[PDB]
């Protein structure tokens, strides 16, 4: 689409007299997106929603051995680069 | 037409079905020639009794 068309939602939120809008802004997001706390509570709610998906086996082995897979430790954890 | 034939293998059931059939080769019995021997006797220094 447009900019002005699909931004009209910005447009008309500026012209109320009872909006105030706040935005804030994260400088250097990856030196803080760094800590672990976000990186083991994704991969805690990854294993415990494959949970319904438990008996069927990708290849040979298990869905929750994969997930280690593209999630491990000389994956994204300590890789050289 | 010969594809997808390994729809339903749970290995929850199927570890505990390959085990029945590896227990129906427990061979119980063995066959001998001759029996275990059931007595046993000591000397003592004497040629009548023991």
């Amino acid at each position: 689409g447009s900019r002005v068309m699909d931004a009209a939602d910005c447009f008309r939120n500026s012209a109320d007299r009872d909006i105030f809008t706040i935005a804030i802004d994260y400088s250097e997001y990856d030196t803080h997106l760094t800590r672990h706390n976000f990186r083991t509570g994704m991969l805690q709610g990854i294993r415990e929603a494959m949970a319904p998906y438990r008996d069927l086996r990708y290849e040979g082995y298990t869905l929750e051995q994969i997930i280690d897979f593209g999630y491990g430790e000389g994956r994204v954890a300590n890789t050289l680069w | 037409t010969a594809t997808r034939e390994v729809d339903f293998t749970v290995p929850d059931v199927q570890k505990i079905l390959d085990d029945i059939k590896a227990l129906a080769a427990e061979q119980v019995y063995k066959i001998v020639k001759v029996p275990s021997i059931s007595f046993r006797h000591i000397v003592m220094q004497s040629r009548d009794r023991v």
